């Protein structure tokens, strides 16, 4: 399972997610979108020891997009045929 | 205890209280004697 | 701007001294009855909270008790 | 030092507790606002304290019958001196013949831990008061400190240790008891998904790591 | 799954117990400890927690029950076995062949779940539609499936409102941002009318409680379950 | 005391050693109270004396008669061949509980009126000449100590008194615990386990009652138990 | 102060401490009105002595029976013993008969309790002194005390008090027991505590077989 095509989305998913919100390319606990889809800094008040200011819920939010995310990809691929 | 008296004392819970008693008084009379109809025996 | 757990501690006293006031919760309906009208009044009033007081907070708790 | 924090966790977390990392993420310990309950701070330092001893009685009770039964120690054979074997889930199996049925102890044990616990929450809730109704003169030892997780005296500090490392030793206490509430708590995870002992995934695991892990006992 | 008077017996029990609960927290806080006005006013934490944990564990918790009890006793009362020879739901729980006697795919366990395998769950999680022949009832593992959808949306859609991490909606924002050309100033001021009046709240739960109770009426007159 | 039970303890304030054999322990503070140290200063006395005179009795027996089981010894059939009166001299165990009985309830009430008020109870009732001196509590001396051995040092014999009691009631419930475990005397006990020591320990006997469930002493049935629950 | 139930827990604000028996124990403070408390304490002391005179009467028999000298029926079955034994004496009548003699001495207590002393004019036969009655629930004198226990000394009358309460107390506990153990086993209560006796570790309330409904 470890070289898996399922094992191996979820992965790259999980990682390509967490890696957008670290360094700026989604909304984050520390910087929010306006309604106009611009991201700006916001005072979330949490303290983490990454200098770019990922905390800990976006771990959190970011890997349960990349599980979503794979999962969904997985289900759809094997509905179509991999 | 003089306080939860004079609940009891108002007149829904007097009133709840009479009631069952009457109703039960009535409902055991015909239960002990069923069918009553007129005042013979 | 925080989400938290806020409470009063003890703010009404377990006490059946009211128990025995029909229409403590009203500012008219305790002074007690002058005419029949005070029995139905009393049934109509006892659940609206927002009339009894104007205070949010004890609305709200009432509310919730409920 | 630090665990996920905030400013809300550190604003009332700063280090003089024992054990203070500062985790509070869902800020639980905040003193304003949570004055009544049980969410209050004091009761729950007090709680992770009580929840930490008894964790640590049954981390090291949930594992000694099983290996002292493997070492050959006691004369019950291992399986049969499993944690949740042994009466405590019927379901997953009873001790044959203890002196007495499980249920009567359990009437014994309710009327001997409701009179310790009922003590101890009388000292938690007056301080100090258990300490002059007679009590067959053990009320001289039961007087608590004006700490209810510290109580110490001549029987609960009966050593009278922590002279000068009192603060170091209640960092011990708590480190080792939420050590043995993670222990507990895999305990827990490892019957349902095993349903072997503790002791038995430990050897297993060690035998052969690749074949005997979480990941090899979810695929059966 | 219920076969005998005695898990009645238990219910009834339990009920009488979480009715003691219910009136004891309905005078605890009220009497000791009381929550203040912005306690109760914090509407997005109520409806993350009203959505994922009331509605979503909800579902998921009874799409656990369905898919552990209803799911093999009702199977068993449809292939014609007398009640008291059918075994106990814990029995059931505890023996996962016995499971799988009627459920093939409880052999591999939780495997197929973690591995995105979902497929090989398609003797219990099911989306046949229609009514159960035996019954005339909907299919026990078809509602097993939508349990476990509907959890999982309501689960999803619980993580919406912004309440101590940063992320998250303002209901107030979306409530400003909303108008038009046609429609003045738009949503403004409804925050603040839904957050301090209790009988506008009042007045939108009732209308859609009471729509949703005739929704039901109709859906379970088509669709008996 | 000075020297205390435990290094880095500190003793309780109600003893700081008026009393012999005070090494500051009380755990359970059940001597706080003056009325009640005395009372248990009497019991631990008693029971210390009686534990000394067990062990005592109990070793010597070993010695003159190792066929006899010591824990066995209330049995009728064990016992020494006396003559008790009657039409075979048989003992009947009630005339021989009866006698103790009346005299144990003289002496010991004797004992306790001392306790309760001190120097009430030294003059012999019968003949009024004779006294018992009585300098301390659970110490009457005079017929009790007649070759004076308490004129000199009466701490330094009371702390032997007090530290060989202790081992002695120890030494007692190490005889009854061993008895039960083993069904042997005690030095059997200490012959089998110089004999094979890692073979025959309380790791080999403590799951084992060897006492049985009940016995027949001439017509009534006396249940038994051990101190624990073996089989 | 005084003893209480809950060491740690105050006692009743209404309970001084003063009656017999005053461990502070109203969780429902029934007992709050002075006067609804000395109508309790007379429901106390009778019910107590009641219990008192029943357990004994329900004990030394069935200790009697189980030594084997006697056959005294079982406390649950004397009463159709005796009417199976005696065909000449009607229920009824017995009935009656104790109806009268019970009103009798129960209103006399009644009025004394609605004015006390009031007994004590000679109107029952010229009993004058001995019908004045010494204080609440407490008659005294020459008839209910001929042996003078409670006119010797003040403290040796609140010793007996305390006795008499707490023995009371635990007699109504023991006839509580007494209809608790026969619904479960279907015997006398020497009869359990015989049972008890010979085998402890499997005569429980675990083992009866209703306590425990399940099979286990
Ligand atoms: C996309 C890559 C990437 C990802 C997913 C993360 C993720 C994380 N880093 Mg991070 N970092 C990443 C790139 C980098 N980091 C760091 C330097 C650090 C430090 C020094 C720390 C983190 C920590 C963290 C965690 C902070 C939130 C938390 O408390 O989680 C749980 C989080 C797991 C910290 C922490 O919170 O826990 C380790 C921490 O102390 N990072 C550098 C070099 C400057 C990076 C360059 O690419
Ligand atoms: C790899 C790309 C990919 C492919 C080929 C598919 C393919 C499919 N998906 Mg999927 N998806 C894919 C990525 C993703 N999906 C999803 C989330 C979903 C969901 C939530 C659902 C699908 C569903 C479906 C089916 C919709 C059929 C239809 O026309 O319904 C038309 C429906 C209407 C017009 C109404 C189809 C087989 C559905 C499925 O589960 O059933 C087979 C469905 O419910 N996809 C996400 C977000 C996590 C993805 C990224
Ligand atoms: C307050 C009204 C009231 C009155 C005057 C009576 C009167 C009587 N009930 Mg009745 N009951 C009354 C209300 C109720 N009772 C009962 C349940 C019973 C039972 C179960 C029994 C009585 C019995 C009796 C008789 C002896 C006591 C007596 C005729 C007994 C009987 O019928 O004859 C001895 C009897 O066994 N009552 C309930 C619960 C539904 C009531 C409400
Ligand atoms: C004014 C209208 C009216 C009159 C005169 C009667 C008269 C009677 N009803 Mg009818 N009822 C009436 C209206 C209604 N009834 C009923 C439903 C019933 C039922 C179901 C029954 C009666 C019965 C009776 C008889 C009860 C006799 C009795 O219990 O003696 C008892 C006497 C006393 C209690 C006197 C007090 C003595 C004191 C306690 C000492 C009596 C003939 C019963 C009968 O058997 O039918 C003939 C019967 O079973 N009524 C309903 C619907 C709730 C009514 C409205
Ligand atoms: C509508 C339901 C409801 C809501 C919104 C609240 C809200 C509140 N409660 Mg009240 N409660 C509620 C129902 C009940 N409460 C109580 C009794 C109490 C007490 C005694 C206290 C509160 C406290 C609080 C406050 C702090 C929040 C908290 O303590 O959570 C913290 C929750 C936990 C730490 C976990 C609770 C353990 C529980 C076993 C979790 C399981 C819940 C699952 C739904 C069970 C079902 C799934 C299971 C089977 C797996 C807050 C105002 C506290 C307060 O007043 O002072 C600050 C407090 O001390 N409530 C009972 C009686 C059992 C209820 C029923
Ligand atoms: C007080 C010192 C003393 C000690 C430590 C022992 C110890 C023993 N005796 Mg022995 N005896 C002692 C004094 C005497 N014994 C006997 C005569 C016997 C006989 C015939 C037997 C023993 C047996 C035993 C053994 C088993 C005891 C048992 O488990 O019964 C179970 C114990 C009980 C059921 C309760 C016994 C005492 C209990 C602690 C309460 C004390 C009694 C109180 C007076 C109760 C008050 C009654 C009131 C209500 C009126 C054990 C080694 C038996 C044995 O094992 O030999 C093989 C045996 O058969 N003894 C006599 C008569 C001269 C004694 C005089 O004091
Ligand atoms: C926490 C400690 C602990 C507990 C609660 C038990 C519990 C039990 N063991 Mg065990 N044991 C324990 C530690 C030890 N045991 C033993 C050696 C044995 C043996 C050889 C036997 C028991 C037996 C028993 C049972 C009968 C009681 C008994 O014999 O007492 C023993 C008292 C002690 C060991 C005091 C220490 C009982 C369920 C018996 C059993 O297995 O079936 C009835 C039995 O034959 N234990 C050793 C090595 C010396 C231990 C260390
Ligand atoms: C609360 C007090 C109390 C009550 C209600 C009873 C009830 C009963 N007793 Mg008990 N007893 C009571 C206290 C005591 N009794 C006893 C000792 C006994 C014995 C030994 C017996 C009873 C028997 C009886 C039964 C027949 C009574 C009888 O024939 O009277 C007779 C009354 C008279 C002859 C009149 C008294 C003379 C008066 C001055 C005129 C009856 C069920 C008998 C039995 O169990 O069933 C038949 C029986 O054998 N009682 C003692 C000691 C008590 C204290
Ligand atoms: C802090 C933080 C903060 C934030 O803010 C929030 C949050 C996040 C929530 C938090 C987190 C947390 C944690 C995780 C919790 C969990 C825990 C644990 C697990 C508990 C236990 C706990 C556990 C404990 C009690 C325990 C105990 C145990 C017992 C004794 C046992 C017993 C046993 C014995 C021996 C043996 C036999 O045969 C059987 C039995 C009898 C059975
Ligand atoms: C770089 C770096 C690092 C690292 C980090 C890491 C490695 C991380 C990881 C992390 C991760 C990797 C995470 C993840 C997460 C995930 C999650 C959190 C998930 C979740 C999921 C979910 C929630 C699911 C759900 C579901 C289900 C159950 C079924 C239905 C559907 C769904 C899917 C919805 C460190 C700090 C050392 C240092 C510095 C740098």
């Amino acid at each position: 399972f470890i070289g898996s095509t399922t094992n191996l989305i979820i992965c790259s998913s999980t990682a390509i997610f967490l890696a957008a919100g670290r360094f700026g390319l989604t909304p984050s606990a520390n910087r929010l979108a306006s309604p106009g889809l611009k991201l700006s800094p916001n005072n979330s008040g949490l303290q983490t020891g990454d200098p770019a200011g990922f905390t800990a819920t976006d771990v959190l939010y970011l890997g349960t997009i990349g599980h979503v995310v794979g999962i969904g990809s997985i289900l759809g691929l094997k509905a179509i045929g991999a | 205890m003089k306080n939860f008296t004079t609940y009891l004392s108002t007149a829904p819970v007097v009133a709840l209280i009479w009631f069952t008693f009457t109703a039960g008084l009535l409902i055991e009379i015909n239960r002990f004697f069923p069918d009553p109809l007129v005042f013979s025996f | 701007k925080k989400v938290k757990i806020v409470v009063d501690g003890n703010p009404v006293e377990t006490s059946f001294e009211r128990w025995a006031k029909p229409g403590h919760f009203s500012r008219t309906l305790s002074k007690g009855p002058s005419t029949t009208t005070w029995i139905w009044n009393l049934h109509a009033d006892a659940h609206d909270f927002d009339s009894h007081t104007s205070d949010l907070e004890e609305i709200s708790r009432k509310v919730f008790s409920a | 030092t630090l665990l996920f924090a905030s400013d809300q966790s550190l604003s009332y977390l700063t280090g003089a507790l024992p054990a203070d990392y500062g985790f509070d993420p869902l800020g639980l310990l905040d003193p304003e606002g949570k004055g009544a309950g049980f969410v209050s701070p004091a009761w729950l330092q007090y709680s992770e304290v009580i929840h930490a001893r008894w964790a640590m009685l049954g981390a090291a009770g949930c594992i000694a019958p099983e290996i002292l039964a493997t070492a050959g120690v006691i004369p019950q054979t291992p399986d049969e001196v499993i944690w949740f074997k042994s009466g405590v889930i019927p379901p997953a199996g009873v001790y044959d013949k203890y002196w007495l049925d499980p249920y009567s102890l359990f009437f014994i044990e309710v009327i001997l831990v409701q009179f310790a616990e009922l003590r101890r929450w009388q000292d938690f809730r007056n301080p100090g008061s258990q300490g002059k109704q007679y009590f067959l003169g053990l009320e001289e030892v039961l007087k608590g400190s004006g700490d209810p997780s510290y109580p110490g005296g001549q029987f609960f500090n009966l050593f009278n240790l922590g002279k000068s490392d009192l603060k170091e030793l209640k960092t011990k206490e708590l480190k080792n008891g939420r050590l043995a509430m993670l222990a507990v708590f895999g305990y827990g995870a490892q019957a349902v998904i095993t349903a072997e002992g503790p002791f038995k995934n430990l050897t297993d695991h060690l035998s052969d790591p690749t074949g005997h892990n979480i990941l090899t006992n979810f695929g059966h | 799954g219920i076969t005998s008077e005695l898990q009645l017996y238990s219910t009834a029990i339990g009920g009488l117990v979480l009715a003691a609960a219910m009136f004891f927290a309905g005078w605890f806080h009220y009497h000791k400890a009381a929550p203040k006005l912005e306690w109760f006013q914090n509407v997005e934490s109520m409806l993350n927690h009203h959505l994922a944990g009331l509605l979503g564990l909800g579902s998921l918790a009874w799409a656990g029950h369905q898919i552990h009890v209803s799911l093999p006793i009702n199977k068993l009362l449809d292939a014609g076995v007398d009640p008291k020879e059918i075994p106990l739901p814990h029995e059931f729980i505890l023996n996962r062949d016995l499971m799988a006697q009627l459920y093939p795919s409880f052999s591999k366990g939780l495997a197929p779940f973690f591995t995105i395998n979902w497929s090989e769950y398609s003797d219990f999680l099911t989306f046949q539609g229609g009514l159960n022949p035996v019954t005339g009832g909907l299919w026990l593992s078809d509602q097993a499936h939508h349990h476990l959808a509907i959890a999982v949306l309501f689960l999803v859609a619980g993580h919406q409102y912004r309440t101590n991490w940063g992320i998250g909606h303002s209901i107030k924002e979306i409530l400003e941002a909303h108008k038009g050309p046609f429609t003045g100033e738009g949503h403004k001021g409804l925050y603040e009318i839904l957050t301090t009046s209790w009988h506008a709240q009042l007045a939108i739960n009732l209308a859609l409680f009471g729509s949703l109770s005739i929704i039901v009426a109709h859906h379970m007159y088509s669709m008996p379950p | 005391g000075r020297r205390l039970w435990a290094p880095g303890v500190e003793a309780p304030s109600y003893l700081n050693g008026e009393l012999a054999g005070d090494y500051g322990w009380d755990p359970l503070g059940l001597g706080a109270k003056p009325e009640a140290l005395k009372w248990y200063r009497q019991a631990e006395l008693v029971h210390a004396r009686w534990a000394m005179l067990a062990v005592a009795g109990i070793l010597a027996q070993e010695i003159v008669k190792p066929g006899v089981f010591f824990y066995n010894a209330g049995l009728p059939e064990n016992l020494p061949g006396i003559n008790f009166g009657g039409p075979e001299g048989k003992v009947n165990l009630g005339g021989l509980l009866a006698w103790e009985f009346l005299l144990f309830h003289w002496v010991e009430v004797r004992r306790w009126q001392d306790i309760k008020k001190k120097d009430s109870v030294n003059q012999d009732p019968i003949f009024k000449g004779n006294k018992v001196p009585n300098p301390e509590l659970g110490y009457p001396g005079g017929i009790f100590d007649p070759f004076g051995f308490s004129k000199g040092n009466f701490k330094e014999v009371q702390t032997k008194e007090i530290k060989n009691g202790r081992l002695a009631m120890v030494a007692f419930v190490g005889f009854i615990i061993q008895a039960q475990a083993t069904g042997q005397g005690p030095l059997a006990n200490l012959g089998a386990h110089l004999a094979n020591p890692f073979g025959n320990n309380i790791t080999k006997n403590i799951g084992t009652c060897a006492i049985p469930s009940s016995v027949d002493v001439q017509g009534i049935t006396i249940p038994l138990t051990c101190l624990w629950p073996g089989h | 102060d005084r003893q209480v139930w809950f060491p740690g827990n105050a006692p009743a604000p209404h309970l001084d401490g003063s009656l017999p028996g005053d461990f502070g124990f109203d969780p429902l403070s029934l007992g709050s009105d002075p006067q609804l408390l000395k109508w309790f304490q007379q429901a106390e002391l009778v019910h107590g002595r009641t219990a008192m005179t029943a357990v004994a009467g329900i004990l030394f028999p069935a200790v009697a029976t189980k030594a084997g000298v006697v056959n005294i029926p079982q406390w649950y079955d004397a009463g159709s013993v005796w009417v199976q034994n005696n065909p000449n004496f009607p229920f009824a009548a017995l009935l009656f008969i104790q109806i009268i003699l019970t009103g009798w001495v129960e209103t006399k207590r009644w009025l004394d309790f609605k004015n006390p002393g009031s007994q004590a004019d000679g109107s029952f036969l010229g009993v004058t002194d001995d019908f004045k009655g010494v204080a609440n629930g407490y008659p005294g004198g020459k008839l209910f005390d001929p042996f003078g226990l409670s006119r010797g000394s003040e403290g040796q009358l609140q010793k007996y008090q305390e006795n008499e309460i707490k023995n009371g107390r635990l007699a109504m506990v023991a006839f509580l027991g007494f209809i608790a153990q026969h619904a479960a086993t279907g015997k006398g209560p020497i009869d359990n505590l015989a049972d008890h006796l010979a085998n402890p570790t499997a005569v429980t309330f675990a083992t009866n077989g209703v306590s425990l409904p399940f099979v286990h």
